[PDB]
């Protein structure tokens, strides 16, 4: 009876002093342990840090102090340092790794009076969106056990989807979030690139990586990202914004809205169910009193090649690093130098990492760099200015999220092609840097898709604005009893 | 555009990996086919256009000359594989 | 024979905090003990540039009449070694701090000649080893510590003027306040790539590079006998190879630490982590206020207006 849970209800309850935050932890913590197993969407269970992080947060309560949301339970994802949990990023190379310090993140969410219970699997670095490259074993979703949740947030989804747990935090490095959130009906927001600080946070791609807020309903993301966002001065991305009052942003009229439907969202990749899904979305929101009106980007298709050079070229940089001198985890028998650097790397993790960070070198190389990596980056450009030059007369630009439904596991997992070809609308928004929210639009053949929103630059409150206003015409509340 | 083991090898050994015989086929076969995606850019002409590292378009970025505190030495160790008194013990010949 | 060589300057600066970290930079024989979160290559953690290092480069920038470009990204040199804790070494690829730059070298017989420098930018040390007892141990007590790495135009001719060079730039760095100038701690250090021609053949000739070159003596007998060395090997003929060449004082011989097999592929690229700081003329505009009066010019103006003698003006300047 407590699966109903949400942050808004839950603080409204716990207001109304029906319990402590210990009860709630310990009975929402039974449910996990039970069921987990199944899914296997957790990897490690900090009972002691919990148990503690909820008395600490009666007590707080008790003096009402320092927070919108009181011993909020809330868990966090493998990539986020953690003082005295085990960060891994869900990797063999990882593993054994208890950061010695915590994340601007973590440390701001506890400090707001949020109870951490623990961490939820992940893919290897963030790379893959099948969550079945994970060496803790793959993660089932809560509507077919024998299809994926998505990724490389597919553990949160399925977390907060399978009633586990009302909010998630997750990562956006190429349209990490948006596919978990739609293939579980969830809505994910991510934020402008530098709102939320990245200083704790393990990086796959630094120009393309943005930490965001994971949950049902566009409220309690909102509730979220609140706390989550702002500055840091430990980090030389971050980007100073006063704009942080969402909450209030809620309950504004779409009287007259300007709404860009484009053309290349509607291609020959993309299923007619999942259109007609969109369609009825663009129909809904003219009811809601929107106008809609067609924009144009030239420069969308070429979108899924670039971005394939210049993360995993990072990457190839970015975890240079790991090579168990220092930490992590170090060969059993090192011959040599060269022999504890190729070893240690070699028995990190398998196929899909290690291959990524194949193409990075092959792209950062000597003579191919300015025909690949330079090329990448300056269609980047192209593809911010087609950004800039169509919000010049649209404010928020939707489309469809996902391409194509849920696939089933042991199938297309060894084959890149259709890994890669699901990512291709939810791209662009991370190589422009600018702020995108998915949310559900319904069901194909009893599985979940979502429906994607693009915003420009510092100003989330008006997609999550627009969220509000369609939180009010269809809502998906009562599907937590079936799974 | 193509590729040959021996260009495996040297990416291999740019990035240090370990590779035995029986993963170079599968390999080489997945990143010809990644290669082979990434090559319909070229098609597309880039004069004149700049390109973009980073999404905003941010300045100066100054920290003043403040000492912080050090932390002691038990916290390094507890994860470091190798230790002896307080230095990271490491294998010195490079060869092959 | 026509001797062209060059010279490549490492300078420490004396910042209290590191350029990355927050580490003290002076310190004694106690290891492992300058080192924090940031020096220790922690994953997630993030390195931000330090001010007065910035404010020291331009400054030398400034000092050197060389043209400071208005913006500068840190790149990265991407080699494995147990030194560097991360995967890549912080440097500047492309648009340095300081490029393009004169300085007046002061010689003996005559003429004062003007030497040049091509660029000058920011750098980054790594860790230490040393021989015990077996194993190894690497100490971080130096990694994380802010570098200058002044790289001279192949200008540059005889040892004498090379060792000249190394005092004028020691005299200049040592007047602005930003190297403790102290090779002895080790403050200071400098390579040479030293290549020679015979007069009328543009042929033959390889380029030597001798690292690890402290007092100035050493640089001028190092330099000496790997030109009459490689006079001889193009007088032999042989096998002319690219090394990276070493010199100890105690034999006063030529030694090869690396072969190089090929090209060393360092995989330059703009770091993303760094955005590109901007320097604007205002900046320049205060610091040339601030600007110290040149020692090289200071000892002519004591030659100048008070009336003083070459020698005990300057080494009284």
């Amino acid at each position: 009876m407590l699966h109903q849970l949400t942050l808004a209800e839950i603080a409204r309850a716990l207001a109304d002093k029906q319990f402590s935050a210990e009860e709630l932890t310990r009975t929402l913590l039974g449910r996990i342990r039970q069921l987990d197993p199944q899914l296997n969407s957790f990897i490690s269970i900090t009972d002691d840090l919990a148990i503690a992080q909820a008395k600490a947060a009666d007590e707080r309560r008790a003096n009402g102090e320092n927070g919108a949301l009181l011993g909020a339970p809330i868990a966090h994802k493998d990539l986020f340092c953690t003082q005295g949990v085990r960060t891994s990023c869900g990797s063999k190379m990882l593993d054994n790794f208890v950061s010695p310090y915590d994340a601007t993140v973590v440390e701001k969410l506890t400090a707001a009076g949020a109870v951490t219970l623990g961490k939820l699997n992940m893919d290897e670095f963030a790379m893959g969106s099948s969550n079945q490259s994970s060496h803790y074993g793959a993660v089932k979703n809560p509507w077919s056990l024998d299809r994926v949740p998505g990724g490389s947030s597919g553990g949160s989804a399925a977390a907060v989807a399978a009633r586990l747990l009302p909010a998630a935090t997750g990562t956006d490095t190429g349209g990490s979030i948006r596919q978990p959130a739609a293939l579980t009906n969830l809505t994910g927001i991510k934020p402008t690139y530098g709102r939320v600080s990245r200083w704790g946070m393990i990086a796959y791609a630094s120009s393309l990586d943005q930490g965001g807020p994971l949950a049902r309903t566009a409220e309690d993301c909102a509730l979220m990202l609140g706390v989550m966002a702002g500055f840091d001065p430990k980090d030389s991305t971050s980007v100073e914004q006063p704009v942080d009052d969402y909450l209030a942003a809620l309950q504004k009229p779409l009287s007259g809205l300007r709404i860009g439907l484009p053309r290349e969202y509607f291609g020959a990749g993309l299923d007619s169910r999942i259109a007609d899904a969109v369609l009825a979305v663009v129909e809904e929101l003219k009811t809601l009193g929107a106008t809609v009106k067609d924009i144009s980007l030239p420069n969308m298709q070429h979108a899924i090649p670039a971005y394939y050079v210049i993360a995993p070229a990072e990457a190839s940089s970015n975890l240079s690093r790991f090579d168990g001198v220092r930490y992590g985890y170090r060969c059993d028998a090192p011959q040599n130098l060269e022999d504890l650097y190729k070893r240690s790397r070699a028995e990190g993790f398998g196929s899909e990492v290690k291959n990524r960070i194949m193409v990075g070198t092959y792209a950062l190389s000597a003579g191919y760099y300015d025909a690949y990596y330079l090329q990448a980056q300056k269609i980047r450009r192209l593809i911010k200015n087609d950004f800039v030059s169509a919000f010049a007369e649209v404010d928020v630009i939707l489309g469809p999220t996902t391409p194509n439904p849920a696939w089933k596991i042991g199938e297309k997992n060894d084959d890149p092609v259709s890994q890669y070809l699901e990512d291709i609308y939810t791209i662009t928004a991370n190589l422009a840097g600018l702020p995108g929210l998915s949310m559900p639009a319904g069901f194909v053949d009893g599985l979940p898709v979502g429906v994607q929103l693009l915003a420009p630059y510092f100003q989330e409150g008006r997609l999550l604005n627009v969220a509000h206003q369609y939180q009010q015409v269809s809502d998906w509340h009562t599907r937590t009893p079936a799974g | 555009m193509a590729l040959e083991r021996s260009d495996v090898e040297k990416i291999a050994h740019l990035a240090r990996l370990g590779l035995s015989e029986a993963d170079l086929p599968r390999t080489t076969e997945t990143l010809n086919n990644i290669l082979g995606l990434i090559d319909q850019m070229q098609a597309v002409d880039t004069s004149g256009v700049e390109p973009l590292a980073h999404p905003l378009e941010a300045t100066q970025r100054l920290r003043p000359d403040a000492v912080t505190e050090t932390d002691h030495r038990d916290a390094y160790q507890t994860i470091a594989p190798a230790v002896e008194e307080g230095l990271y013990l490491v294998p010195k010949v490079i060869e092959s | 024979w026509e001797t062209v060589i060059g010279l490549e300057i490492h300078a420490q600066l004396a910042t209290q905090s590191k350029i990355f970290s927050g580490s003290s930079t002076a310190f004694g024989a106690a290891p492992n003990t300058q080192a924090s979160l940031v020096d220790l290559a922690m994953p997630g953690t993030l390195p931000v540039l330090n001010e007065e290092a910035v404010r020291m480069a331009c400054l030398f920038g400034l000092a050197i009449d060389a043209r400071i470009d208005r913006q500068n990204v840190f790149a990265r040199k991407n080699y494995f070694y147990p030194d560097l804790p991360k995967g890549y070494q912080t440097s500047q690829m492309d648009h340095p701090i300081v490029g393009k730059g004169h300085l007046d070298i002061t010689l003996e017989d005559g003429t004062t000649k003007r030497i040049g420098i091509t660029r000058a930018h920011l750098e980054e040390d790594a860790g230490k080893s040393l021989h015990e007892d077996g194993m190894s141990g690497i100490d971080l007590n130096r990694a994380g510590t802010p570098l200058l790495e002044i790289v001279s135009e192949p200008d540059i001719r005889s040892a004498k003027e090379a060792v000249a060079y190394v005092k004028a730039i020691h005299a200049l760095v040592r007047y602005l306040g930003i190297c403790d100038g102290n090779m002895a701690e080790g403050s200071l250090r400098c390579d040479c790539n030293v290549s020679v021609r015979p007069k009328g053949q543009a042929e033959f000739g390889t380029r030597a590079e001798i690292k690890n070159v402290n007092s100035f003596r050493f640089i001028e007998k190092a330099i000496n006998h790997e030109i009459q060395r490689q006079i001889e090997l193009i007088e032999d003929g042989g096998k002319v190879v690219q090394e990276t060449r070493l010199y100890d004082p105690n034999k006063d011989e030529t030694r090869s630490m690396r072969g190089k097999e090929e090209a060393n592929d360092y995989r330059y690229f703009p770091c993303p982590d760094l955005l590109p700081v901007v320097i604007e003329p205002e900046y320049l505009a205060k610091l040339r206020e601030q600007l110290p009066e040149l020692p090289v010019q200071k000892r002519e103006r004591f030659e100048s207006q008070y009336g003083l003698s070459a020698y005990d003006a300057s080494v009284l300047s």
